[PDB]
RNA sequence: GGUGAAAUUCUUGGAUUUAUUGAAGACUAACUACUGCGAAAGCAUUUGCCAAGGACGUUUUCAUUAAUCAAGAACGAAAGUUAGGGGAUCGAAGAUGAUCAGAUACCGUCGUAGUCUUAACCAUAAACUAUGCCGACUAGGGAUCGGGUGGUGUUUUUUUAAUGACCCACUCGGCACCUUACGAGAAAUCAAAGUCUUUGGGUUCUGGGGGGAGUAUGGUCGCAAGGCUGAAACUUAAAGGAAUU
């Protein structure tokens, strides 16, 4: 059974610390604790060691990423970017 | 136009799925043709090539992971190589690609 | 630990001498184990290679950047944190770069930079939520939580203490040419109050 | 009542055109409700054409035009005797002059 | 034969301005305004004083050795008029009434894509 | 008084009832 | 009083070689001394001048050509090529309703180290016999030929080094050229390159700007 | 500078104006139309990638799989809210100069939020064609957008002259328009608002004199602003629509 309504994860802060508080502290560890896919060995293994830090259970890769993410949108941007300078260069 | 040339063959031809069963393919000649994923791991990829390259088997590159190569053959676990031991009705081998 | 960009183990051979030398680099966003990493001036442009900053094109994004070359990496450490070129000056070879603060800083293309950002972006964006984490923080840093107002404190003890209200008195705004245990408050302020615009 | 089929403007398939501003007070318009007329002058007059003739180097070299297009809101329209408020009948005609 | 400068004239309303460059812009020649010839404050825009404004330019451009000008007006643009205003006409007409020679008259009016904002707002200047 | 001025002083005057209402609660 | 205008210098200005009379104008500056000298105040002049003036033909009446100084050499200012530019009036009169407009730019580098931005511009014409009011393209020749007008520009830039492309602009064979290539397309009526502006710069290379100036 | 006229403001420390070169963010002029696309809201610089869609064509397939729809759901201008970025311009608030009897308005000069974007909210507009959707029929015309068909047509009039572009005649679909009033309407007007006392093709939603009132209360959604739902007491002989003088 849906056992709360709407604070999820964040139930274990009981009713400190402000709903605001609480709905920006569970949506970053939704993230935190999610599962991820490996870009390596294509399962859905990767999870976080500690911040910034992404390992595959399987395959055994450690990926450096977010604090909260495996990546950031500034990094996906960050990523496109390098790849379009390197590629005008090597054009 | 790849992808149903894979449905083709998995619905009327022989092959074999994974790595294991793959190089045993190629090591007795009986494949003619070894489909790879893009996510495959380049040891795997550089000795499947030369395995494939002894047997002198063509070796068509997977624009997809083993997600979608498992997908495309009509499976639903991850599936990394793919030998065809022979088509059926599909022209997977005559094309080019 | 204290730090909260993850440090990446990148492992180098002696040109010199046959044996491996370990270094010990902050990790860029992406950076995996078992990444090759290339330094130097013909290194390619990939997130995690350094390069030297006249040999990276307009845009490019570096992190542990050089204020000299040779200095082994002073701007743009922090987690999420990187470093813009934003332009090329060939004669007199001097690149001028955009720093996290907004600053325009023009410093020489021998100085080297990896290419991406600093892992571990987005930190504080999630709150602490109690004085524990705070306390767990500042355990591995430093002893300088929690902190005391000054006008809780007795006259004795700070610029602010003392009065029979907690009030500052005298204005918060403190000139550069003070001195010790006068610079307390807002140490030569251009303006104060809230920022808008 | 309803005193135009084209409601005011010249909008139907729309919903939504874009805005531009009126050149006399920049009033938001809809650009189809815009009253929009041509500006073609001579570069200098009618009456210094002449003047400018005998005291140019190049005679007779272009006497070139400016070219600008007014958009106006109806108020300011009506106010500089642009469009000059007409009659039930007569103002169903949709011809220039 | 002769000697070359720019013209330039700025005819916007409120004002209109006069001002002589040499070929390259750079230099300038006898910059005069409509406000340095009539003191009224509504009438430095009209064309009594670019007139004047005009042949006190012309007062100069002779005795340093500008025989010829090429003409460039200008209105406000940007997100202004696009106009020209009520003293261009005059400060053109009273150079050539001056003895200075013109050549390749233009209009520079700056001239924007769709822009910034214009100012007025929604319902514009509404008296 | 146009409709959307009476709207206005209705919408500003209903919460000051739930204003009001707040404090006896 | 103080008269700032006895003490000029009354300079020269020249134009390059790929023109007709190369006596544009004189150039007030001032009197060269020390401290702070005004000599390199004459290095980065730039003269917008029409190319009727530097041909003799009022065909060219628009198109004005923009000088860039280089070097003085005595009482007399070299000039380069600095960009080109229509009338105003000139575009104004091009564009005309009840047609379509077209326009096409790319940023391409000579065979000399100049990165340039050659623009272009194109109006759809009625044919002959034609009854239709408008003749508007239907936005597949459009990109058709914006296509072909960005890989003409392209590929009389990259040989054809700025002054072979400066005499290559002259007598408008760009026009010809993209023309002759867009008539089986749909039919054009003012195509015209309205536009050059330099990017970037080489080194100075005084040895051809010496080969643009006898 | 600005204005109707001024004042505020800046200005010999050089304002305004001129030239060269940068930076930032917006926006995409003219072309631009009784033209196009989208379910609507909306959507206009180039190129690349991605998925989608209408119409047309079809001697292709399936064979009733459909129409409209309580509950339920996605999207939904602007303003507004949260948290970052960015913040040029204009600019609710505010400040200030004028006008004026006053002016906390219009006019002038600054100027915070906002205006842009990312991740979430909101769910409202004269969100309009104030005109629900599907289907059939009833009158004439020209133009226009997209597709198609045919000219022993023009352009490439260069020995019997590609493909596009154009012209002519049809056709399907679409945005519209003009004429007339068969017919309708209280009229304005309307090819739908026609095929209605000669009243029935199918189906959804809504209204029952004007106010009180989209108010109070309750419920539900929303962080809030607020949204959806939604009275009664009381009060009144008109309120209102279209046209005539
Ligand atoms: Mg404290
Ligand atoms: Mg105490
Ligand atoms: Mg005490
Ligand atoms: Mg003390
Ligand atoms: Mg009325
Ligand atoms: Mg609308
Ligand atoms: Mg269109
Ligand atoms: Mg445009
Ligand atoms: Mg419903
Ligand atoms: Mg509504
Ligand atoms: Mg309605
Ligand atoms: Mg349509
Ligand atoms: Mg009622």
């Amino acid at each position: 059974a849906k056992r709360t309504k709407k604070v999820g994860i964040t139930g274990k802060y009981g009713v400190r610390y402000g709903s605001s508080l609480r709905r920006q502290v569970k949506k970053l560890e939704i993230q935190q604790h999610a599962r991820y896919d490996c870009s390596f060995c294509g399962k859905k293994t990767v999870k976080r060691g500690a911040a910034g830090i992404w390992t595959c259970s399987c395959c055994k890769k450690t990926v450096a990423g977010g604090a909260y993410t495996v990546s950031t949108a500034a990094a996906a941007t960050v990523r496109s970017t390098i790849r379009r300078l390197r590629e005008m260069v090597e054009a | 136009s790849i992808n149903q040339k894979l449905a083709l063959v998995i619905k009327s031809g022989k092959y074999t799925l994974g790595y294991k069963s793959t190089v045993k393919s190629l090591r007795q000649g009986k494949s003619k043709l070894i489909i790879i994923a893009a996510n495959t791991p380049v040891l795997r990829k550089s000795e499947l090539e030369y395995y494939a390259m002894l047997s002198k088997t063509k070796v068509y590159y997977f624009q997809g992971g083993n997600n979608e190569l498992g997908t495309a053959v009509g499976k639903l676990f991850r599936v990394g190589v793919v030998s065809i031991l022979e088509a059926g009705d599909s022209d997977i081998l005559t094309t080019l690609a | 630990s204290g730090r909260g960009a993850p440090l990446a183990k990148v492992v180098f051979r002696d040109p010199y001498k046959y044996r491996l030398r370990e270094e010990i680099f902050i990790a860029n966003e992406g950076v995996h184990t078992g990444q090759f990493i290339y330094a130097g001036k013909k290194a390619s442009l990939n997130v995690g290679n350094v390069l030297p900053l006249g040999s990276v094109p307009e845009g490019t994004i570096v992190s542990n950047v050089e204020e000299k070359p040779g200095d082994r990496g002073a701007l743009a450490r922090a987690s999420g944190n990187y470093v813009i070129i934003i332009g090329h000056n060939p004669d007199e070879n001097k690149t001028r770069v955009r720093l996290p603060s907004g600053a325009k800083k023009v410093i020489s293309s021998d100085a080297r930079g990896v290419i991406g950002v600093i892992a571990g972006g987005g930190r504080v964006d999630k709150p602490l939520l109690k004085a524990g984490r705070a306390f767990h923080k500042y355990r591995l840093k430093r002893n300088s939580w929690p902190k005391t107002r000054g006008v809780a404190m007795n006259p004795v003890d700070h610029p602010h203490g003392g009065g029979n209200h907690q009030h500052i008195g005298k204005a918060s705004t403190i000139s550069r040419g003070a001195v010790s245990g006068q610079k307390a408050g807002l140490i030569a302020a251009r303006r104060t109050g809230l920022l808008r615009g | 009542p309803k005193k135009r089929a084209s409601n005011g403007r010249n909008k139907k398939g729309r919903g939504h055109v874009k805005p531009v501003r009126c050149v006399n007070c920049s009033k938001s318009i809809p650009k189809d409700k815009a009253i929009k007329r041509m500006a073609i002058r001579n570069i200098v007059e009618a009456a210094a054409v002449r003047d400018l003739s005998e005291a140019s180097v190049y005679p007779e070299y272009a006497l070139p035009k400016t070219y600008n297009k007014l958009h106006y809101c109806v108020s300011c329209a009506i106010h500089a005797r642009i469009v000059r408020v007409r009659s039930r009948e007569d103002r169903k005609n949709r011809a220039p002059p | 034969s002769q000697v070359f400068g720019v013209a330039r004239i700025y005819a916007s309303f409120n004002d209109t301005f006069v001002h002589v460059t040499d070929l390259s812009g750079k230099e300038t020649i006898a910059r005069v305004t409509g406000g340095m010839k009539v003191k009224a404050d509504r009438d430095e825009s009209s064309p009594y004083a670019a007139m004047l404004a005009a042949q006190d330019v012309a007062a100069k451009c002779k005795e340093v050795g500008i025989t010829a000008v090429h003409v460039k007006i200008r209105a406000t643009g940007g997100t202004r008029t696009k106009t020209p205003g009520p003293g261009g006409q005059a400060a053109l007409r009273a150079l050539a009434r001056s003895g200075l020679r013109i050549g390749r008259i233009e209009d520079v009016t700056p001239v924007p894509s769709d822009s910034t904002r214009k100012k007025g707002g929604r319902r514009g200047r509404r008296l | 008084m146009r409709a959307k001025w009476r709207k206005k002083r209705t919408r500003r005057l209903k919460r000051k009832r739930r204003k009001v209402r707040a404090r006896s609660k | 009083v103080v008269d700032p205008f006895t003490r000029k210098e009354w300079f020269d200005i020249k134009a390059p070689s790929t023109f007709e009379n190369r006596n544009v104008g004189k150039t007030l500056v001032n009197k060269s001394t020390g401290l702070k000298s005004a000599s390199d105040a004459l290095k980065g002049r730039v003269v917008e001048v029409c190319l009727a003036d530097l041909q003799g033909s009022e065909d060219h009446s628009f198109r004005k050509i923009k000088l860039r100084v280089d070097e003085v050499q005595g009482k007399n200012l070299l000039t380069n090529f600095h960009g080109m530019d229509f009338t105003t009036d000139k575009l104004r009169s091009m564009v005309r309703k009840w047609q379509t407009l077209i326009e096409a730019n790319v940023t391409v580098k000579t065979s000399d180290d100049y990165v340039l931005r050659i623009f272009a511009i194109a109006f759809t014409r009625k044919q002959a016999n034609q009854v239709k009011r408008h003749s508007y393209a239907q936005s597949s020749h459009i990109r058709a030929i914006r296509k072909v007008i960005s890989e003409i520009l392209t590929k009389e830039v990259q040989g054809s080094t700025l002054a072979q492309l400066t005499s290559k602009l002259i007598p408008e064979v760009i026009n010809k050229e993209i023309e002759n290539a867009t008539k089986d397309i749909f039919p054009l009526q003012n195509i015209h390159v309205r536009k050059v502006k330099l990017l970037k710069q080489p080194k100075f290379d005084v040895g051809a700007l010496m080969a643009l100036h006898g």
